[PDB]
């Protein structure tokens, strides 16, 4: 429309500040939708915090007195993560950052990142049992600081 | 009773080193016994107290980032990828071992560097040689957050309120408050 637009700033947990073109008329869900395009996050995982409070999707920027050049905080809905350890027969220990819902495949992918071993050549063992690519860490009750074993194939 | 107390143990470590204070988180039955991501606790931190490193592809560029750090400083230190699983640990210099240490919990910690500022076998564990490092989603990085008095207090309050209530209430508490929650007992100690 003819009023133009204004700039607000979404600050993130890294220190970065991302810039959006908006109007005071706009809702919080619209703003999350714009954030989706500009950095690649769906609305449902993001919380916008301003002047302390989490902002509700149905209220407007103007209702929150969110003015020209204001700063929102983008914070993500919390995921569970943990560290696990992968022992190789060489005796080296690889430390992975994982989620309980990670597939064994995802895990072999993180092992590749560290070791350059393609997932195809990896067999993983926990509690004496071979781990299947399509199951999850939680399916094998793999929990924080659990130790797996890597054998090549 | 408190299986997932990594956050409390890290925060106690930072408080001991920086504030000369032991913390005791006085919880009742019925708390969230879950892994806590500290990230949101640091949203209010000044920008100069949060720094992203992109050096973990190669031993020498990490050693260099580490060797820049002031050995009296303590950091909350996040490893992992930008979109994905992240793990927080405390980074401090233990003069007794002459090296940087990563402390995640009482059961998971390691010496990162030796007396001559080079990575140990465990410190080499931090490296991710076969993937890319940076600020974009899916890249590996390290996030260093100064464990200033203010960040230690925010982390402590965040965890306390998260466990006794939920994440939303903890974010809101940390926005309104800058002093240790009254139910987090502090006792002075030598440093
Ligand atoms: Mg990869
Ligand atoms: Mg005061």
């Amino acid at each position: 429309g003819p009023l133009g637009s204004m700039q607000i700033f979404v600050k993130t947990l890294t220190g970065k500040t991302i810039t959006l073109e908006v109007e005071p008329s706009d809702t919080i869900e619209n703003v999350k939708a714009k954030i989706q395009d500009k950095e690649g996050i769906p609305p449902d995982q993001q919380r916008l915090i301003f002047a302390g409070k989490q902002l509700e999707d149905g209220r407007t920027l103007s209702d929150y007195n969110i003015q020209k050049e204001s700063t929102l905080h983008l914070v993500l809905r919390l995921r569970s993560s943990m560290q696990i350890f992968v022992k190789t027969l060489t005796g080296k220990t690889i430390t992975l950052e994982v989620e309980p819902s990670d597939t064994i495949e995802n895990v072999k992918a993180k092992i590749q990142d560290k070791e350059g071993i393609p997932p195809d050549q990896q067999r993983l063992i926990f509690a004496g049992k071979q781990l299947e690519d399509g199951r999850t860490l939680s399916d094998y009750n793999i929990q924080k600081e659990s130790t797996l074993h890597l054998v090549l194939r | 009773f408190l299986n997932q107390n990594c956050a409390e143990m890290m925060i106690k470590k930072a408080a001991q080193l920086i504030l000369g204070s032991d913390l005791d988180f006085e919880y009742t039955r019925g708390i969230q016994d879950i892994q806590v991501d500290l990230g949101p606790a640091f949203m209010f931190s000044p920008d100069e107290e949060k720094t992203l490193w992109v050096s973990g592809k190669n031993q020498e560029t990490l050693e260099k980032d580490l060797a820049t750090l002031n050995k009296s400083s303590v950091y909350f230190f996040r490893t992992g990828t930008q979109g994905g699983a992240g793990h927080w640990q405390v980074l401090y210099y233990e003069a007794a071992k002459s090296g940087w240490v990563s402390y995640s919990s009482q059961s998971n910690h390691f010496q990162v560097t030796d007396s001559n500022g080079k990575l140990t076998a465990s410190g080499k564990g931090l490296l991710v040689p076969h993937a890319n490092w940076g600020k974009e989603n899916g890249n590996y990085a390290f996030l260093l957050v100064n464990a200033s008095a203010e960040n230690i207090i925010h982390a402590a309050n965040f965890v306390y309120i998260l466990r006794t209530q939920n994440e939303v209430a903890a974010i809101e508490y940390c926005a309104l408050n800058h002093e240790f929650h009254p139910e987090i007992k502090r006792t002075a100690r030598a440093k």
